[PDB]
């Protein structure tokens, strides 16, 4: 009988043309990798998001369960890396790390004991 | 930077410390130590995170409402691709679990 505190989602994606990588820049993410022989290897990601541009004034919406009195939150993605084909602002194509999304966190903004 | 409500460290993970693994169809597998690429071979590793042992969220997360919930900062797994190597010798590209994250679990009392 346990609860998350921030709800996320898992799945399949097979539209991620881009991804940032150890170094801070973004690069592009091909879709196949050929692989030595016949049919070429197909590059997809297993990743974890959060369930969470909305009316105006209205908002705050934080972490299930943080005590609103003392904090400001909000859930965040979390990521990893993986090492994945991709090429860089100038076209070299390559074996990179890339950060792709993992988990859906909670964040603390600000605040603290009735201050 | 941020701020979570868990403690987390992270840290790279080497084949050789993670040899076998379990795959999604619930199997075991042996994890390769080098990837081939045409121009040559990669090693792999994983980047694992996972609750900090030695950090100051054991007893609850952080910032969660002592007065309606109790709370537990656990370990989650993730798939992630591997080169890898069945019970049956067939070497393949296959999705493995590894540590990707410490989340926040509320519970009731």
């Amino acid at each position: 009988g346990e609860l998350a505190v921030c709800d996320a989602v898992s799945g399949w994606v097979t539209d991620r043309r881009t991804a940032v990588d150890l170094r801070g820049r973004e690069v592009e993410v091909l879709g196949e990798v050929p692989a030595a022989g016949g049919s070429p290897l197909r590059q997809y990601f297993f990743e974890t998001r959060c369930k969470a541009e909305g009316g105006p004034g209205a908002g705050g919406g934080g972490c299930r369960g943080v005590d609103r009195r003392h904090w400001v939150s909000e859930c965040k993605a979390k990521q990893s890396y993986v090492r994945a084909l991709t090429a860089d602002a100038q076209g070299r194509v390559g074996w990179r790390w890339i950060r792709i999304d993992t988990a859906c966190v909670c964040t603390l903004l600000s605040r603290t004991g009735r201050a | 930077g941020e701020l979570s409500v868990c403690d987390s460290i992270s840290e790279w993970v080497t084949a050789a410390d993670k040899k076998t693994a379990v795959d999604m169809s619930g199997g075991t597998v042996t994890v390769l130590e080098k990837v081939p690429v045409s121009k040559g071979q990669l090693k792999q590793y994983f980047y694992e995170t996972k609750c900090n042992p030695m950090g100051y969220t054991k007893e609850g997360c952080r910032g969660i409402d002592k007065r309606h919930w109790n709370s537990q900062c656990r370990t989650t797994q993730s798939y992630v691709r591997a080169l890898t190597m069945d019970s049956k010798k067939r070497i393949g590209w296959r999705f493995i679990r590894i540590d990707t994250s410490c989340v926040c679990t509320l519970t009731i009392k």
